RNA sequence: CAGCUAGUUGGUGGGGUAACGGCCUACCAAGGCAAUGACGUGUAGCUAUGCUGAGAAGUAGAAUAGCCACAAUGGGACUG
RNA sequence: AUUGGGCGUAAAGCAAGCGCAGGCGGAUUGAAAAGUCUGGUGUUAAAGGCAGCUGCUUAACAGUUGUAUGCAUUGGAAACUAUUAAUCUAGAGUGUGGUAGGGAGUUUUGGAAUUUCAUGUGGAGCGGUGAAAUGCGUAGAUAUAUGAAGGAACACCAGUGGCGAAGGCGAAAACUUAGGCCAUUACUGACGCUUAGGCUUGAAAGUGUGGGGAGCAAAUAGGAUUAGAUACCCUAGUAGUCCACACCGUAAACGAUAGAUACUAGCUGUCGGGGCGAUCCCCUCGGUAGUGAAGUUAACACAUUAAGUAUCUCGCCUGG
RNA sequence: CAAGGAUAGCACCGGUGAUUGGAGUUAAGUCGUAACAAGGUACCCCUACGAGAACGUGGGGGUGGAUCA
């Protein structure tokens, strides 16, 4: 329920790439969305709160990098969960 | 730790610390602010000189003046010479230093200036305690 | 794969002999 | 074999009832040629300690080589957290330096040394990091030998 | 120096001559021993016992 | 020589050179591993051409984007490392930069200072003679 | 001390002192300085340099002297 | 502490993690030269900082020249601080195959056992410490045996432990499931790490709301040793302890040991992965520990997880 | 051009204060040795309350405890 193979298969850049900066964020974004889902349901889940924040944030570092090297390495990335 | 957190705290020797706050200042009327001008020397009057119990390292009855300076902090100092001219109301001059033998008392007097007569033809101090000249 | 070789190193075997003579 | 002292320390072990007074010392043993050891050792009196120590520091000797006589590098010396920096000090600018750090200089045949002792003054662990510091230095010969380049320089 | 039988529960930085002599297994010091005795033996210009057969004598500790 | 393993990258190679070479000397190691940097390669050259380290390789698998080093540390017959304990002076945080006026001898004439003032890497005879300063790398003595 | 700032900030015409120009005015306006420390806040003329230590720097801007302000305080204007 | 330290036991690591700014960060080519360096021009007025010189009885003291204590400008190299492009991953992490753990929270169930309730009995005690005492009790107490309600946590399993951001988790089970582990060649391809700002949690107490007080117990009530005694102990008993929204966002938050990166023996012993065999006694790499080499420390003592090795960063201690 | 003006509730800085809190030094304390030994009772700490007061218990954390496998 990870998600482990699923997201990581979509956004491939190459013909074989499985670690892809976009599969990467990808991947990220379904587990805050899964750990989202698990931190409502459980409010007091300290570990998970902390590893949610630390997804979010290393999805943030990884979106600064992908803007500030290659434009179009992120211009099919931009369905970044937002509003 | 390394460069930047040893940038982050600051790194300046500043000197070597004393315990005596209350030998700076000496200001003017007419302005309300203290005046720095190197002054060598500063000036005072014990009020209470007087004879307590000393605190312990020294068992005695050691005597003590709470002078006030040219500044406005008040503190106690240790009477100079074997006997003191220090009348109660008498405008010296005063020393700096700590002695540790006495409770509250953490100064000195510069002995002799204009109304100090204390150990005459001593053989140890006759001008930092302030006396008429002797012989060797 | 290798790219530089330079200044061959060696040394004496390791057998420690104190002083290496007495005679 | 000058054998001289440098501090005694004073101390007493408690035990049934009174304390033994065995105040230790410590001593350092030259001979003018660049010889060096120091020695420390204790016993109920000063004679007795003194040759205890004197033994003990005798019984091994070192000589330090002397080019361009200072600590020709900047080293600081560290024995037991006691900060003991020398520094070059040029031939000509006169020697300034602390008595136990004078005599352990002069006493390895040095010359005008930038010394500087720090924090705490017991002369035990003074010495001790006096010692390890100035004797610590390597020779210009010991690397212009060891690296495969035999210039110095 | 030093010349001693070193064992691999040993330290090698101790002995100026480190030999891999067992002594659980006798098999290498009784050989060592009786070589060390024959080195200053032929030094002293006497009959040497040992240090020239392929298999001295098999001296196992029980 | 094939590592048949790669090593794993540093925060930065400078500082995994001198881990590496302080903890073989310590553990008692005659080989080293490191990055290979233009820069790099450069500096553990001239320590070779100045009797600090032994012979060195650059390994380099399927492109110069991974290029490793190994070095063989130098021991001279007395069993003495002419490795005295390498440093780094292109620290990241505390880049010193040392004009051409401001290049220095080490220890009064005894070490090696690692130079590329302009153009490449320069030892300090040939960096004080060539007029031209820059950035000091890393101190072997 | 987390924001400071409505001739502040920009341009057009006019006037303007030692000169083109927001230097100021009429129009239109909301721009302008700052989290990497803006602004306010206390001291401090700045500098060459007096001096101290070996260095980092500190001290005062004093002897001696270079530039702004200063003229009982705030202004205004005179000649120039 | 830039010349010149530590944060386990000294003034001594936020409580910890996440992470923007900042600070710094594998290699590549060539460029811009942004900086670094290079060399020049102007110039930093005089005494003077330094220095050449001059004098006054020497000196104190005064004067002249320059070097200059600074700044503006200038053409270069691409090695170096940072950027540029992409493939290489090798740390960031990711995939495939497997994978241990009481991780956490939420949910589900259970009664061994006590109390109330039901059956009884029974005689004179029970309750308990240091000796006893308060207290319950002839109306039946204690005891005696199970059963429904109740709620607490779940004997051994429990590891020279695992997991876990420290904090904490032990009946069993489920959901989300964080992260630990290798086989990790493969994979975007330096993306990275610390991180004041900020976000979160940080035990438990206690406490707002809804419950039980069955059991415990702060406060409370009594007896008791202290010269009293609130303090040892014992007995009971309100909130609370236990649950959920939770709050205080504090610790002996302990490894008294801040994180991340690269490396460092052996051995002692607990554990995981892959591999291949009966399991221990097999190898590799890691998580949590220790003796101990080198290394480090003021010593005690760290030592593969450092207080090491070097780096990066933040916070703190510059006496009580 | 421009000196100073003052407005109503409002805006700042310094000091004192009838009564004196806390703090540390004082020929010289009683209440106790609570705690340091296992301190005659394990400790101390986070928290709740007692206690004039050491310190105590309640949940939680460890040893800043020990002879001893």
């Amino acid at each position: 329920q990870i998600d482990k193979n699923g997201i990581i298969k979509s956004a491939q850049l190459h013909d074989k790439d499985v670690g892809s900066i976009q599969v990467q964020v990808s991947l990220l974004t379904s587990q805050i969305k899964q750990l989202t889902d698990h931190l409502l349901a459980n409010k007091k889940d300290f570990i998970s709160k902390r590893g949610l924040y630390a997804k979010v944030s290393k999805r943030k570092r990884l979106l600064k990098y992908l803007k500030h090297n290659d434009l179009e390495a992120y211009r099919n990335l931009v369905k970044t969960l937002n509003l | 730790a390394t460069i930047a957190q040893l940038i982050r705290k600051p790194r300046k020797k500043k000197k070597v610390k004393s315990k005596s706050p209350a030998l700076h200042y000496n200001l003017n009327l007419l302005n309300k602010k203290v005046t720095n001008v190197y002054s060598p020397l500063k000036r005072g009057v014990c009020t209470r000189v007087g004879t307590m119990t000393p605190k312990k390292p020294n068992s005695a009855l050691r005597k003590y003046a709470k002078v006030r300076l040219t500044n406005g902090f008040e503190v106690l100092t240790y009477i100079p010479g074997e006997g003191h001219n220090l009348q109660e109301h008498s405008v010296t001059l005063l020393r700096g230093g700590r002695v540790k033998d006495l409770p509250g008392v953490r100064y000195h007097i510069v002995r002799g200036t204009l109304d100090t007569v204390g150990v005459e033809k001593r053989r140890q101090q006759r001008s930092a305690y302030g006396a008429k000249k002797p012989k060797a | 794969r290798t790219e530089k070789a330079q200044k061959p190193k060696e040394e004496l075997w390791d057998v420690v002999q104190k002083m290496g003579n007495f005679d | 074999f000058e054998e001289r002292i440098v501090k005694l320390k004073r101390i007493s072990k408690t035990t049934k009832g009174g304390r033994n007074m065995r105040f230790s010392v410590l001593v350092v043993v030259g001979n003018r040629k660049g010889k060096i050891g120091y020695g420390i050792a204790k016993a109920l009196e000063v004679p007795n300690a003194i040759k205890k120590a004197i033994k003990a520091a005798h019984n091994s000797l070192h000589t330090i080589e002397i080019h361009k006589g200072s600590i020709y590098h900047e080293v600081i010396g560290r024995s037991g957290a006691s900060r003991v920096l020398l520094k070059p000090a040029p031939q000509g600018t006169g020697i300034i330096a602390g008595g136990a750090i004078r005599a352990i200089i002069e006493l390895a045949g040095y010359s005008d040394i930038y010394t500087k002792n720090l924090g705490r003054n017991t002369p035990i662990n003074m010495i001790h990091a006096t010692m390890d510091g100035i004797l610590k230095q390597l020779s210009p010969r010991r690397v212009a030998i060891l690296r495969n380049k035999n210039l110095n320089e | 120096p030093v010349v001693a039988l070193c064992n691999t529960n040993t330290n090698p930085e101790l002995v100026d001559f480190i030999i891999p002599a067992n002594n659980h297994q006798p098999q290498s010091t009784c050989l060592l021993m009786n070589l060390l005795a024959d080195a200053v033996a032929e030094a002293k210009a006497m009959p040497t016992m040992f240090a020239y057969k392929p298999d001295e004598e098999i001296q196992i500790e029980i | 020589i094939t590592t048949t393993k790669p090593i794993k990258a540093h925060f930065d190679p400078v500082a995994d050179l001198l881990t590496k070479i302080n903890n073989a000397r310590k553990a008692k190691l005659m080989t080293v591993t490191t990055i290979a940097s233009k820069l790099k390669i450069a500096i553990l050259e001239i320590l070779v051409k100045e009797g600090y380290l032994a012979n060195f390789q650059v390994l380099e698998n399927k492109s110069k984007t991974k290029r490793i080093v190994t070095f063989n540390l130098k021991y001279t017959q007395r069993r003495i490392p002419s490795i005295n304990g390498v440093k780094q002076i292109s620290k990241p945080g505390l880049r010193i930069y040392r004009p051409f006026e401001k290049l220095p001898l080490v220890l009064n004439g005894l070490g090696i200072a690692i130079i590329s003032t302009s153009d490449g890497v320069m030892t300090d005879k040939v960096a004080r003679l060539k007029k031209i300063g820059g950035e000091i790398l890393a101190y072997v003595w």
